[PDB]
């Protein structure tokens, strides 16, 4: 079980960033993909979330209207998209497949496991 | 098959158990029925897993008659039969292995449900609920067989039936 | 093992008729008691006077059962003893039914002294369904069948 | 086991239910059951059900000897064997197939008791006493897998246990 | 299962049942089981208990080649083949024997679970609790199947629940 | 599974009459067989059950000392013998299986089926 | 390989006329090889393969 994912790329303010992330040794369709990101000296900050079946998206109350988030099951392979760069969107971006506990017909919290390698995208002129 | 999904974050055994209480959820593997599956499995792969040094021909290049064809009349025969054999053998122990670990767990259950006395009822998702405070002790002690149910008996009886 | 399916030693004999031969030969490899005896279900037909005839036999099958023929041909040790038994040179045995047919050719040769005796005996068979019929001609070398089983 | 007979009434399943309320009495079929027998019955019945061209001969005109008996043993060898593996295979097929209806009949039971829970209890003889009232909606809840423990609960412990 | 050793003591039949009341302690043995057990045992015996007359020859006095080893690798074969099933006949038997009389255990066991009712609450070891005065009568009662629930039901949920 | 019966009979008055129902296609000793009888323009009217296994009958408090029954397990038929015939007597005569509701350890309710066809009985001077 | 076979006289039974037999045989010929016949007398020829 493991997740790879792009290089780096260094983009120009005020354009737009992909970064894909490749699963092995699981089923893709059937686990949620994390994207968490963490700037140069601080902490990790969560993006979203995307479903791999249905194709739904849970982003958080912060990049709406910037990110969007797609899966191509043939090759096991989720993208996020992210637009209207800016200087502080530098960072490493990472892919996290994220558990879910379930204790039968309810599921209780869970984790991110496993991580993937992690791509540094750096904005400026 | 009151039990609807595995656990593919359990590596560390074949049956375990998973728990939420006050202090959070947990997840812990049973090693004897673990064990006692491994060791029927293994016992059944040594029993499948002769010595044949000058037989008859096999592979003819010209054509004779009666004894040719016997020959490889018998030969069919015998690859048509072991070839049989074979798949009966396979069927069977397969069946037998999916049924044997099936009761594996459902033992396991029992044996749980047979610990927790009037202190616990089953919630008919394969997995129970336990009508008492149950600390990761308390589980601990519900995991090794060391379950004293008459302590929490009384608070379990008042949650359970007087609402 | 057809002897042995067949589960019975009966023996039923037949008028066999060999004009111009000396029957009921013997060695003395075989004392029947003092004498110079041999097998009690074949016949040894030996020349009679200075001649051995081509012997045709012929004998059908009016019953309804299946019959069994053990005849033999006498391989001498020498030349010698062949004339002075056979007066031909070679022989020959033919058994045949409407059929199948068995021709053997006789071989003279010494063979190890066994009993007093380096010659052999072939034993043949002959099986003669309902309807058949067994011929048997032979130039010389013949140890002829008694009847059948 | 604990069920003692057949209903010759039910021509529209093979496991179902029967009952009695203030309503009346009613049999229904349960499909999912019936549906899964069938499905493993007829499973089994597909790998149940080789071609030859030319072989040696099998019945003889004439008394030859050594290369008949031959022929006669392995054609005898064969239909031997193959007829002791049809009788293995046809009872042991049979035994599964007993086995496995009554497992369904059993874990239909098993169902209904734990969707039941407290509500309930068993009489012993394949049925149960339901300790509230269960109309006829109720009874369809029951037999669906839609049937709420809580909204009866409380009646269903007074009458159960305070007489 | 949850038994875990037998009674050596036991020498009238193979299941049966040993109880502690007010008046003392006692053995006593179960027929019904114990006779269904054997009977299915016997049944099952009688199916394992062919009339051949001329066959090939098997042993052989002289080296001749191409029919000997043909007729040495046929019964050779034959051999080989119902070596196997013997083998596999043998342990499927013994296999479904052990399961059976397991399988009869745990009926017996059940039964008298479900005669009990709730007057009696199964301990985890093969042992129930009654939860009243069990005299040697109501032993006896419990033993041949006429045991009254109904009647002992105020006392046992008294002493069951409220302390 | 049905029910067969005798044909018409046009007995006179003060006479017997006997009316047979053969049973095909279950096991007739393990079912109750009743009859009924419907007059011309009038309700159905039960008469008795017989039982086909221990031969116990049970009729109504209309027909008693009139009406016997009879079973013959062998062939499988059930026999209706009513003595002392009247004018009020002309009816059509039904044989019906009697299934019995078992709801495990006790019965509760059940139906009659299947019927037979009936027969016509007229009695007349 | 080879296959010699000296003819035998004798007086068979009578079947549709005739006293004597004919014994049939038969060769295999596999590409590439040549089949030679040799006969002193007695002899029934082939007039072609199957």
């Amino acid at each position: 079980v493991q997740l790879v994912q792009s290089g780096a790329e260094m983009k120009k303010p005020g354009a737009s960033v992909k970064v894909s992330c490749k699963a092995s040794g699981y089923t893709f369709s059937a686990y949620y993909i994390h994207w968490v990101r963490q700037a140069p000296g601080q902490g990790l900050e969560w993006m979203g979330r995307i479903n791999t079946d249905s194709g739904g998206t849970n982003f958080a109350q912060q990049f709406e209207g910037r990110v969007t988030m797609t899966r191509d099951t043939s090759i096991s392979t989720a993208y996020m998209e992210l637009s209207s760069l800016r200087s502080d969107d530098t960072a490493v971006y990472y892919c996290a497949r994220g558990y879910d506990f379930w204790l039968g017909s309810y599921r209780a919290g869970g984790w991110f496991d496993p991580w993937g390698q992690g791509t540094l995208v750096t904005v400026s002129s | 098959g009151f039990i609807e999904n595995g656990w593919e974050g359990m590596i560390d055994g074949w049956y375990g158990f998973r728990h939420q209480n006050s202090e959070g959820t947990g997840q812990a593997a049973d090693l004897k029925s673990t064990q006692a599956a491994i060791d029927q499995i293994n016992g059944k792969l040594n029993r499948v897993i002769n010595e044949k040094f000058h037989q008859i021909e096999k592979e003819f290049s010209e054509v004779e008659g009666r004894i040719q064809d016997l020959e490889k009349y018998v030969e069919d025969t015998k690859i048509d039969l072991w070839s049989y054999n074979a798949e009966l053998l396979v069927a069977l122990e397969n069946q037998h292995t999916i049924d044997l670990t099936d009761s594996e767990m459902n033992k396991l259950f029992e044996k749980t449900r047979r610990q927790l006395r009037e202190n616990a009822e089953d919630m008919g998702n394969g997995c129970f609920k336990i009508y008492h405070k149950c600390d990761n002790a308390c589980i601990e002690s519900i995991r090794n067989g060391t379950y004293d149910h008459d302590i929490y008996r009384d608070e379990a009886l008042n949650n359970r039936f007087q609402i | 093992s057809l002897v042995a399916s067949s589960g019975t030693l009966e023996f039923i004999t037949e008028g066999f008729t060999w004009t111009g031969v000396t029957q009921n030969g013997g060695s003395n490899a075989c004392k029947r008691g003092p004498a110079s005896g041999f097998f009690s279900r074949l016949n040894w037909l030996t020349k009679s006077g200075s001649a051995y005839p081509v012997l045709n036999v012929t004998m059908p099958n009016n019953d309804n059962f299946d019959k069994l023929y053990v005849w033999g041909v006498h391989h001498p040790s020498t030349n010698q003893e062949q004339t002075s038994l056979y007066v031909q040179a070679s022989g020959r045995v033919t058994v045949s039914t409407r059929r199948s047919q068995q021709t053997i050719i006789p071989n003279i040769g010494s063979r190890p002294w066994v009993r007093g005796q380096s010659g052999r005996i072939s034993i043949y068979w002959t099986i003669v369904k309902p309807g058949d019929v067994l011929v048997i001609n032979s130039n010389g070398n013949l140890i002829a069948p008694r009847g059948y089983f």
